[PDB]
């Protein structure tokens, strides 16, 4: 490949192997006030998503043109719920809500979104921004729209102070600092044969069913949904738990509350209460269903974050199995990274399609094993 | 932007 966009950017190349720590660019002492130009007949918007309509503008775009698998088959369904969920943590900016608009018609045509978060890198902590949800409508791809979007949003990102940011893509660009590959752990096998998520192994349909079959209630003791009291314990079990990695997000307990809180249908965290009344684990994993392009959705839960000090992983993962096997999901996901290597095979995930790289804009630093990464993006 | 994976 050649990156037109990407060798103007502050990320190192391809080939290039990092032994340095530190940012490619200095900070910005002065930042350019105009909005860049959008091609002729469109323009920028901030997203205002206590809008019902904004919002409900936004999951249309995003559930219609934004990514699908590799196979043109599933399209992740986002909420409007979810999307507060993902968009709207402590220190949320509505002009970070990066909107791109038809002029005459008001139709919303394009997005992209930084969220703050406080990231921790090897022996680093720094002030980035967390970008997602860049999605540009398949009738406007020919335009070279998505340049744009980027400088556009790493401009309203700097004037407000930040240099730094954490993005993941499925494609390879300059440079990624991490790359982890997704697994799958089928709950309901019948349907994902059916829509075609996964094959038949020679095994039959009752072989099949009789493999991924799943205990009805949970193993652990004391394992319960997580309420407002678990919040500053939950917050102290993530902090202690992610020294070990070398990409982490370095919460308070504010943002501890906003993403691990249980809301139906978005995030569900259940923690471990033992007999002396101590919580030491907690499991987490979020909800987002994908559109099944043919013959109506895929129910899917995404591994979250999973700690640990008194019970097993493998245990405490099999619980997580069991809980959304009740809840009715039919597929839980997860990647490779932290210590999810260690209970993926045992616990009969089979690994996917494709991988997810971890990228950091303007910071140079070495490489990690996926084993590394503790960083889960929605 | 996150990717979409399936069981290969
Ligand atoms: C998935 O949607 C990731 C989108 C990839 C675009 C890269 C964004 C690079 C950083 C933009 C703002 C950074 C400003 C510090
Ligand atoms: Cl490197």
């Amino acid at each position: 490949r050649s990156y037109q966009f990407w060798d103007t950017q502050p990320v190192p190349k391809l080939g290039e192997v990092v032994n340095t720590h530190g940012p490619v660019e200095p900070d910005k002492d002065n930042i350019r006030q105009e909005p860049y130009t959008l091609p002729q007949g469109f323009t920028w918007d901030a997203l205002d998503l206590g809008d019902r309509g904004v919002l409900k503008e936004l999951y249309t775009l995003l559930n219609e043109n934004y990514v699908e698998d590799d196979d043109n088959m599933f399209r992740f369904d986002y909420s409007p719920e979810f999307l507060l969920w993902a968009l709207r943590p402590p220190g949320w900016l509505p002009q970070w809500h990066c909107g791109v608009r038809v002029v005459s018609s008001r139709k919303l045509v394009g997005f992209i979104s930084a969220i703050p978060a406080n990231i921790h890198i090897y022996d680093t902590e720094k002030k980035m921004v967390e970008i997602n949800f860049l999605c540009v409508h398949k009738k406007l791809r020919s335009k070279r729209v998505a340049p744009v979007l980027i400088r556009e949003i790493t401009r309203r990102v700097h004037l407000e102070g930040i240099f730094q940011a954490v993005y993941t893509a499925g494609v390879v660009l300059p440079k990624p600092v991490g790359t982890c590959r997704y697994w799958h752990r089928s709950l309901n096998p019948r349907k994902l044969i059916e829509v075609k998520f996964s094959h038949l192994s020679n095994m039959t349909m009752q072989r099949t069913m009789k493999l991924y079959r799943l205990p009805e209630t949970p193993k652990t003791a004391g394992l319960r949904p997580m309420e407002t009291k678990d919040i500053p314990v939950v917050h102290q079990l993530l902090t202690r738990y992610l020294k070990q990695f070398h990409l982490t997000p370095v919460m308070s307990q504010e943002e501890v509350e906003h993403w691990f809180y249980p809301q139906e249908n978005i995030i569900d965290t259940f923690v471990v209460e033992n007999a002396n009344g101590e919580v030491t684990d907690f499991l987490s994993f979020y909800t987002l269903p994908s559109t099944i392009m043919n013959h109506k959705s895929l129910k899917a839960a995404y591994s979250f974050y999973n700690v640990h000090t008194q019970t097993p992983l493998l245990d405490l993962m099999s619980d997580a199995l069991v809980l959304a096997k009740m809840k009715g999901f039919d597929v839980f996901n997860a990647l490779d990274l932290m210590e999810n290597k260690t209970f993926l095979e045992k616990l009969k995930f089979g690994i996917g399609d494709g991988n997810l790289q971890y990228y950091l804009y303007n910071w140079k630093c070495p490489s990690m094993g996926a084993e590394k990464v503790g960083l889960v993006l929605q | 932007g996150k990717s979409n994976s399936k069981l290969k």
